[PDB]
């Protein structure tokens, strides 16, 4: 019944620090459990940061004296929890952190090697956002239909994420294609989404889209016109 | 120095010990019935290995050097970071895959010599 | 450049498997005897000096709370006590309605009946004929059925089978020992909580003397803490489990059956004896356990700061004594020279520590028909000791629980508990944990063998 | 060590049996080799350690093998919750190291899109930006790529792309590409048009709009 | 293939399989009591002919060849009539009249090399 | 067929099928299990 719990995601300026959290439900002690961190970029394949493994913690080459990692055992009322602290942050160190546990008490296990592991037990991401600039509002503009056709509705120099779109108060929902955000070059993000329809409807059923924007409080409702 | 005592030291240092190890491993109520099956089961596990030991032709001895070549893709490390750097539990979870490999060679080309020179025997 | 394989014998690696351990018990029959109900006779005698060789370079890894040592001991003493009370008398005629009368009534105190003067029939000889016999019987053994008729407390759910006055109660020294090809590795940390790596470990052939001594709410005769006291528990975040403590100075505590008791033999069958109460010589007393105030009263502050460090810095920790359940997990039962006790430690749990010469008596009571514990239609029935019981001992930890309300609730309470005697055998076996020896080997050493 | 995974895609239909392939730089000869599976929005997940040990509770399609330097992951009798990356790890040097993906999709049939141009928002505008999008939908093969022809002339370095995960009906997937660039500029230049190329295409179809 | 595979074949071939039959040799209810008789009774007898193989200087050996001759009047057949022709049942059915008299002198004529070559250490 | 000397008649003869006959068979009776104590700590389980 092993469950890592982590952290919410947050946003941090570049330049200040962060703490990650893993509380181990279900993790007798910390000294029959390693405790990997492991971090994946955007993109890209996850990448190991560092281990508390016999109550020594320790950090690979990039993250040495840039990293720490502690943990602290069973104690009355909580779970072992394991915390990781990033100094320093930069513009790289955006990914989903992972908090990971192996069983070490089997001695001819093989999901573990003289001090290097299998990460068996995974946490469920902690999504850190290194980013500039304030939180602005979603600004939305129309994608209205001119000359079968789809139409839909564009939002961008809105941040941070995220940002539900329904159409109709949410009523109308075949043919909804809403494209995930992409980051632009000033530091915020954009996304469109559209709705396919049949092109008879067009003026006899309006289309309506909600944009919602939870950090900024702000929601939009626009209407569509073709055209 | 004593039964296990050089258990944490590397391969090399462990291996002038092995007579420490070796000399051990022999030595109706309900504890009459616990103890009498201790017994049969201490002579039963030291057979077990007195036979593997005797197939592959090490009969009465603690290090036998076998005719069969170690094929580098069990192991591929050095003859100086294995005899001085890993002790013998960690060499073991590093080698338990082909250990029933290994074995299954070490007792046919036992009897592979045993009559090649059985037939040298009569020339 | 080119290798071949060779094999060597006695090469030092181990793995944990459980076995079957047997005895070594040093206390053989010192020319004086009494069988008891363990290890005397049949138990292998033990070295006059053990060997511990202490494995440097090594850290294993110990786990209190999975250990297979202490459910072989649990099963082990279960069945030592099978076997001694089969050959012996079986009291299913004394299923006859008693006609009890308080020993005392107008005599002392509120005439409290804690003991009844029962008369009842019995075949005496011939099983025809029945005389009327009489006994002197605790009021903890006779349920009332409706001078009214009383009956023994088991004998409607459980079969009573007297032990055999001959063997002997008194624990002794048992030593674990392993067949050969296995080997027990010893914790030697002096800070060890059974659980975690042990990076100072040691080998041995078979544990230390381990007195089978069974009890309730406090580990008497047990073993010390070297350094400090030490906390145990399973899951020390569950109220469902329990946590043991161990004193790292003992307790000591007394206690007596003051009453010159008197033992007398009815015939229940031919070739068959009950041996009953027949009378009291002096004064009618009560039992009691004596523990010294100053002495509790440390031993129990230097348990609330150990407690203080699984439970916050800064929180206020109450004793309490125990809710509920049977005599033997509400009140310290023990086993003192052949008399069964069950003290009141209310006196004891009756404290609030918050964050910055005298004794305490515990009235004991005694009990003749016992229930074995793990629970069984079964029970028996201890023939009383003729003369005076006073027997000290050490305590040595407490069995603790807690209750349910740590949520939002600034304060924690500890109750007392007992009654599952599988966390009597981990109090002890805790530190030890058996492996076996595996002593092949191969490794390329450009041998080659000469053809 | 740095594990080389292969392919990075492995598009497959359920039923059949799958293969990925992971070449270490050097030999392993311990089988030192785990093999995890991540699907969209989720943690990874460990299959097989110590070369092809399967792990407690996966399922038995799963059959991994080593050799020394290319070990390899077998998807036999593929269902639908076996489509995800697929992430090949060594614990036999400090530190551990991941491969780089390997991504299983559905087969179905190969389809076409539905390209839909749109004007810079007359709303938009007011803002200072001229922003305008291409967007193909219902297509397959992904491998769709889009020219941006202003005035008859290319442009580049100003488009940006995002493509929605594959449908889970259709299996079908989607585009959009965007030019961000200054209202000033939107009315200087006088025809835009907006190019595909597609496998599923004949031929490259463009869909442009005059400016007004 | 197997214990036992070459029961059928003619002495000549079942010899080349003798590790397949040497290394299976080995290997308180009612249950219990004869699961633990069948223990004790398996070692005592693998221990009877490794003694018996001990004493005639065959000790860690599958086929060990002896200074004793066959005289003639035990079988007088071929070496071609015996390895190719005759199964190793047969060639004990037919032997058995003389098992305890060549069994009596391969442990008089081991102990006869025992002392022959202790005189012979001595020069 | 299989007996020890079929020319006997104080053999048994033992037929074994190649395929076998399934036999169905029930006690529809609805019992019930009652408890009578005929000893101290010795139940007697009576039909109710
Ligand atoms: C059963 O019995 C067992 C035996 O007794 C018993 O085991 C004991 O358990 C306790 C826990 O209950 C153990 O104590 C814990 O140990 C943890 C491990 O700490 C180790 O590592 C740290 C870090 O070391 C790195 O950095 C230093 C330099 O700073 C280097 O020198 C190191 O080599 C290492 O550097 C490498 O790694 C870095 C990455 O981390 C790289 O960047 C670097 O380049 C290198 O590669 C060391 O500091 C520790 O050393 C300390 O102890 C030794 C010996 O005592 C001293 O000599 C030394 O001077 C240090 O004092 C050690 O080596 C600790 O992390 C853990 O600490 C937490 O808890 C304590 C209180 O419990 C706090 O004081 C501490 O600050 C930590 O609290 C933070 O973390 C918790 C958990 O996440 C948070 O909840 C908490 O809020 C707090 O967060 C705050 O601090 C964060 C910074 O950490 C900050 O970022 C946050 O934002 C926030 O502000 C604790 O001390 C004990 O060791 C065990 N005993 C033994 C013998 O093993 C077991 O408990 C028993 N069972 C039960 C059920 O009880
Ligand atoms: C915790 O551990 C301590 C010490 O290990 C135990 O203390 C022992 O308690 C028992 C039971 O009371 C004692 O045994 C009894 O001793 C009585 C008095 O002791 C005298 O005799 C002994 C032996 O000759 C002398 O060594 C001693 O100095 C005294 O002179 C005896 O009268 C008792 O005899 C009765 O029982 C025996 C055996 O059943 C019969 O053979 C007799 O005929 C008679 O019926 C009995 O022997 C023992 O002496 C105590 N030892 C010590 C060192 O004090 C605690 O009992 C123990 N507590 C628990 C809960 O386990
Ligand atoms: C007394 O309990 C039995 C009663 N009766 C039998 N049997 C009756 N007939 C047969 C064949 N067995 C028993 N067998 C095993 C029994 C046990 O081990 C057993 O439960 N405990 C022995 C140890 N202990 C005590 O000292 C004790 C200690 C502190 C307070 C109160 C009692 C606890 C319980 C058993
Ligand atoms: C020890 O007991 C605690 C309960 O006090 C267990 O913690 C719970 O674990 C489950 C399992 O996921 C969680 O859903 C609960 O939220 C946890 N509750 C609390 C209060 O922690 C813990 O799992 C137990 N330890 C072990 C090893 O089983
Ligand atoms: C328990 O009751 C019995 C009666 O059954 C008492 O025995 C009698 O005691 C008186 C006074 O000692 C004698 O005169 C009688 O002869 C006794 N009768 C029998 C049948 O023994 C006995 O004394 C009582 N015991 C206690 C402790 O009160
Ligand atoms: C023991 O048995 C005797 C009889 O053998 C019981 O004494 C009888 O009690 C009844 C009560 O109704 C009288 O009617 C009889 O006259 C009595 N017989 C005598 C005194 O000889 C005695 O009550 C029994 N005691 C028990 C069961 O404790
Ligand atoms: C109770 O504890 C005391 C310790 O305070 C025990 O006495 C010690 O016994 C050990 C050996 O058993 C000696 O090495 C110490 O020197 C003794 N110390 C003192 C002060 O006597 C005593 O034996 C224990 N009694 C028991 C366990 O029944
Ligand atoms: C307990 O009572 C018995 C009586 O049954 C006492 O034994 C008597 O002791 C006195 C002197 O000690 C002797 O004169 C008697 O002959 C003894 N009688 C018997 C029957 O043995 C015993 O001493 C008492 N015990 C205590 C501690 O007071
Ligand atoms: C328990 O009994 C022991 C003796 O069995 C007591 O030890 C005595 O303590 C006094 C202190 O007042 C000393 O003067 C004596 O020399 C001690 N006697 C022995 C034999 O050691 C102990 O005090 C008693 N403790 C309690 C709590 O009753
Ligand atoms: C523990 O102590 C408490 C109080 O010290 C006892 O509580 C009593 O419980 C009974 C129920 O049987 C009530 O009738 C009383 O009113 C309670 N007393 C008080 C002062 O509240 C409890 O009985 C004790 N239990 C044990 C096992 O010692
Ligand atoms: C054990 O001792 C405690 C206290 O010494 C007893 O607690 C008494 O409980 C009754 C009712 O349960 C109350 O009326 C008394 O006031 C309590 N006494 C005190 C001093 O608080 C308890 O009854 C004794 N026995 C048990 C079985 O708990
Ligand atoms: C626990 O200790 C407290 C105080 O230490 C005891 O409180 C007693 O309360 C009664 C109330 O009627 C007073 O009459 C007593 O004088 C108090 N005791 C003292 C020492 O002042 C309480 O009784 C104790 N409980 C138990 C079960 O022992
Ligand atoms: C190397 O050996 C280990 C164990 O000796 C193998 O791990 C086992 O793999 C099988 C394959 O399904 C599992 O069923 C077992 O559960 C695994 N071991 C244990 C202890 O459970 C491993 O597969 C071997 N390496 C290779 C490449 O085959
Ligand atoms: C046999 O009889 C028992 C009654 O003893 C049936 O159990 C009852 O089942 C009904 C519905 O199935 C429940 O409403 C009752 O509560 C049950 N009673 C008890 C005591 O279990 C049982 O279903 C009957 N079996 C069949 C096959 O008819
Ligand atoms: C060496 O090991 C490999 C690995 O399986 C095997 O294929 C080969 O037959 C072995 N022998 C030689 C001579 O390489
Ligand atoms: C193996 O030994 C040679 C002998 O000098 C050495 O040069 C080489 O570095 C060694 N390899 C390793 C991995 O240590
Ligand atoms: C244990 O490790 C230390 C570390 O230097 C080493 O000196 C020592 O030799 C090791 N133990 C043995 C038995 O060699
Ligand atoms: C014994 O004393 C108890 C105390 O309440 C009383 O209930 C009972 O009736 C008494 N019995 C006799 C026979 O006096
Ligand atoms: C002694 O007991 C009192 C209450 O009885 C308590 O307040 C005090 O802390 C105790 N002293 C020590 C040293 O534990
Ligand atoms: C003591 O209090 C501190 C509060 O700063 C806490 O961290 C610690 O765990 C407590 N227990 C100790 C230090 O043993
Ligand atoms: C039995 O006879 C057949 C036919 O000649 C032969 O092929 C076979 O080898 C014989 N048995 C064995 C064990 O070889
Ligand atoms: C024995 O072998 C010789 C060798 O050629 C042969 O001539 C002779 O016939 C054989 N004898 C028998 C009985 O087969």
């Amino acid at each position: 019944q092993i469950h890592l719990v982590q952290s919410g995601t947050e946003v941090k300026k570049p330049g200040s620090s962060v703490t990650v959290s893993c509380k181990a439900y279900g993790v007798n002690t910390f000294g029959l459990y390693a405790v990997n961190w492991v971090r994946q970029a955007p993109g890209q394949s996850l990448e190991y940061i560092g281990q508390i493994w016999r109550w020594k913690s320790s950090a690979s080459h990039h993250f040495r004296g840039r990293v720490l990692i502690s943990a602290v055992d069973l104690t009355g009322s909580s779970p072992p929890i394991s915390s990781l602290e990033i100094k320093n942050l930069t513009s790289d160190d955006t990914a989903v952190y992972f908090c990971t546990t192996t069983s070490t008490y089997d001695r001819w296990s093989g999901l573990h090697h003289d001090g290097v592991m299998a990460f068996s037990s995974w946490g469920q991401g902690t999504l850190i956002s290194v980013s500039a600039a304030s939180t602005k509002g979603p600004s939305v503009f129309p994608l209205a239909p001119s000359s079968t056709a789809a139409l839909g509705c564009l939002v961008k120099d809105y941040f941070p994420e995220p940002v539900t779109v329904s159409w109709n108060s949410g009523a109308l929902t075949s043919g909804v294609h809403t494209f995930p955000a992409v980051l632009q070059s000033s530091g915020l993000y954009s996304l469109s989404s559209v709705v396919t329809v049949p092109s008879s409807s067009l003026g006899t059923q309006t289309y309506i889209c909600n944009v919602n924007h939870k950090p900024s409080n702000t929601k939009v409702d626009k209407r569509v016109e073709p055209k | 120095l004593g039964f296990l005592g050089a258990a944490g030291s590397t391969m090399g240092a462990a291996s002038m010990t092995l007579t420490v190890q070796a000399r051990n491993l022999l030595s109706l109520t309900v504890w009459g019935i616990k103890q009498l099956q201790a017994r049969v089961l201490a002579v039963e596990r030291y057979l077990r290995d007195q036979q593997l030991l005797g197939i592959w032709g090490c009969s009465g001895k603690l290090i036998c050097c076998t005719n069969v070549p170690w094929n580098s893709s069990w192991s591929n490390r050095n003859l100086s970071e294995i005899w001085d750097n890993m002790t013998w539990l960690q060499w073991d979870k590093e080698i338990s895959n082909y250990t029933q490999i290994i074995y299954g060679l070490l007792e046919e080309s036992q009897n592979q010599q045993e009559k090649n020179e059985q037939d040298l025997l009569a020339l | 450049e080119n290798l071949w394989v060779t094999v060597y014998y006695g090469v030092p690696v181990w793995k944990d498997a459980e076995t079957t351990l047997f005895c070594a018990s040093d206390a053989k029959a010192y020319e004086t005897e009494k069988h008891n109900v363990w290890a005397t006779h049949a138990c292998v005698p033990t070295d006059p000096n053990p060997q511990e060789i202490h494995l440097e370079n090594v850290t294993e890894e110990f786990n209190m709370w999975k250990n297979n040592m202490v459910e072989q001991m649990h099963t082990d003493i279960i069945s030592l006590w099978d076997q001694s009370l089969k050959p012996c008398v079986k009291l299913t005629p004394l299923c006859v309605t008693l006609q009890c009368t308080n020993v005392t009534n107008n005599i002392t105190d509120d005439m409290r009946g804690e003991l009844k003067n029962c008369s009842f029939n019995m075949t005496t000889e011939l099983r025809d004929k029945k005389q009327k016999v009489y006994s002197l019987f605790y009021r903890l053994d006779v349920v009332q059925i409706n001078n009214k008729e009383y009956r023994l407390i088991n004998c409607n759910t459980s079969a009573i089978t007297q032990a055999c006055p001959k063997v002997s109660f008194e624990p002794i020294p048992i030593h674990y020992c392993a067949p050969a090809g296995f080997a027990i590795l010893k914790c030697k940390d002096k800070k060890f909580n059974g659980t975690g790596p042990c990076p100072s470990v040691s080998t041995v052939q078979c544990t230390h003397g381990i007195k089978p001594v069974v009890s309730t709410q406090l580990l008497l005769n047990g073993s010390l803490a070297e350094e400090e006291v030490m906390i145990r528990s399973e899951n020390i975040t569950n109220n469902a489990k329990n946590i043991l403590v161990q004193f790292n100075t003992p307790v000591q505590i007394n206690c007596t059956r003051p009453n010159n008791n008197t033992r007398k033999s009815i015939r229940i069958g031919p070739g068959q004896a009950f041996y009953a109460t027949g009378d009291i010589i002096g004064d009618i007393r009560q039992a009691h356990c004596n523990v010294s105030k100053a002495t509790w009263n440390e031993t129990l502050g230097k348990v609330v700061k150990q407690l203080r460090k699984h439970f916050g810095n800064n929180t206020i920790i109450r004793f309490a004594n125990s809710s509920g359940g049977d005599l033997e997990v509400t009140t310290h039962s023990f086993n003192c020279g052949g008399e069964f006790f069950y003290c009141n430690t209310s006196g004891l749990f009756n404290s609030t520590w918050i964050s910055n010469n005298d004794s305490i008596t515990l009235p004991c009571r005694i009990k003749q028909i016992i229930n074995m514990w793990q629970r069984i239609g079964q029970a028996m029935y201890a023939p009383p000791i003729q003369g005076v019981i006073r027997c000290v001992s050490n305590i040595t930890g407490l069995i603790l629980t807690r209750d349910g309300g740590s949520t939002n609730s600034t304060t924690e309470t500890f109750r007392p508990g007992g009654g599952d005697m599988r966390d009597n055998w981990r109090s002890e076996l805790y530190k030890y944990k058996v492996v076996k020896i595996e002593p092949l080997g191969v490794a390329p050493t450009r041998c080659k063998r000469r053809v | 060590i740095q594990m080389t995974q292969s392919p990075s895609t492995l598009s497959a239909s359920t039923g059949d049996t799958v293969r990925i392939s992971c070449r270490a730089s050097q030999s392993i000869t311990g089988n030192w080799v785990a093999w995890y599976q991540q699907r969209p929005g989720k943690a990874p997940r460990l299959l097989i350690y110590r070369g092809a040990a399967l792990l407690g509770g996966v399922p038995s399609r799963f059959r991994g093998s080593a050799a020394g330097t290319d070990f390899t992951l077998t998807i036999g009798n593929l269902q639908a919750e076996d489509f995800g990356t697929f992430y090949c790890q060594q614990y036999d040097t400090y530190p551990g190291t991941f491969g780089q993906g390997t991504k299983v999709e559905v087969k179905r049939t190969v389809a076409a899109p539905s390209v839909f141009i749109f004007p810079p928002s007359d709303e938009q505008l007011k803002s200072g930006t001229a922003s305008v999008v291409c967007l193909l939908n219902n297509f397959y093969p992904r491998e769709a790529k889009v020219q941006w022809k202003v005035d008859n002339a290319l442009q580049s370095g100003n488009s940006q792309e995002s493509v929605t995960e594959q449908d889970s009906k259709d299996s079908t997937y989607s585009l959009s590409s965007t030019l961000t660039l200054s209202k000033a500029d939107y009315e200087k230049h006088k025809v835009y048009a907006c190019e595909v190329t597609h496998q599923g295409l004949s031929s490259p179809v463009t869909k442009s709009f005059n400016r007004g």
